[PDB]
């Protein structure tokens, strides 16, 4: 899957609304602030940052990545992104009680309920939910995600990735 | 404080 | 992207040629014996087993999954399989010294060399290599994998999986 | 005995 | 026992 190029423009505090995290000697988006330079260019939780301003991110720590952003010179920051490489999609169907079949806490799937659609479809635990029927749920309270599910209809398509 | 979905 | 069904005929001991592993409350193929029924139907390290004889694998231990295989009735076992859900593909180019840019041991990527093609492409550590240029390297010794790499042309396409 |  | 690829 080919990477893509984005050019961000800093806000007033020299920030772009982005938190990053080192995973397996790569750099990944950990949080994207709403209505930020990062959201303007379509960054999402789980996107991989391959390069910043012409430097490869391979092997950088979280602290280094944050420092490079904070210190970035001028008002424009260039990045090359591999769109969330660990993403998978699972489609489930609600049962007669309105459930798809998993336990959820602090943004993580923690258990799979027996005899459910989640079980039939091989949903995994220690995974975060990124989207529900296309809607970002990263950073939402568990109760807000419950709200969303209540109005999603019988078909529930989620994007997930390992929590790492 | 676990939710059942 | 969708699950597939396989049907396997047992040997006299009731065996089909598989060892399984529990990961994140799913069941995955860990080892496939050469020239077994499991090999023939194309099961591979990393494939996910959703059902055995129509029964959900969710939350089973590997010992339980093995017991299910052992105790299965009849001369054929059916499984529903999601093909290597953790697989990703990365293409790199050898540099002037013939290297793509990583340290490898025991089937696994352990370091990424600075400003190599591996670095530019965002290759990750703690990942197993499954195939190189179409050649499956699961079960091969590192020296055999080194030969495949040495003899490869400049463009090197690998499939990888996180080492769960 | 370790394969199934 | 490691390899540089």
């Amino acid at each position: 899957m080919d990477p893509r190029e984005v050019i961000l423009c800093k806000d007033q505090d020299g920030k772009i609304g982005l938190r990053l995290k080192s995973i397996d000697n790569g750099i990944f988006v950990q949080l994207v602030q709403a209505n930020s330079p990062a959201s303007l260019v379509g960054l999402r939780f789980g996107d991989q940052v391959l390069q910043i301003n012409g430097e490869n991110c391979a092997g950088w720590s979280s602290d280094k990545a944050h420092k490079v952003l904070k210190q970035a010179f001028g008002e424009k920051i260039t990045m090359t992104i591999r769109d969330r490489p660990f993403e998978r999609t699972i489609t489930m169907h609600k049962d007669s009680t309105g459930h798809v079949g998993f336990i959820f806490k602090n943004g993580k799937i923690t258990s799979i309920v027996k005899d459910s659609s989640a079980a039939r479809n091989g949903l995994l635990t220690e995974h975060n939910i990124c989207e529900i029927n296309g809607q970002n749920v990263i950073g939402l309270k568990d109760s807000q995600i419950a709200d969303i599910l209540s109005t999603s209809g019988t078909v529930v398509t989620i994007t997930i990735m390992p929590a790492f | 404080n676990e939710f059942y979905f």
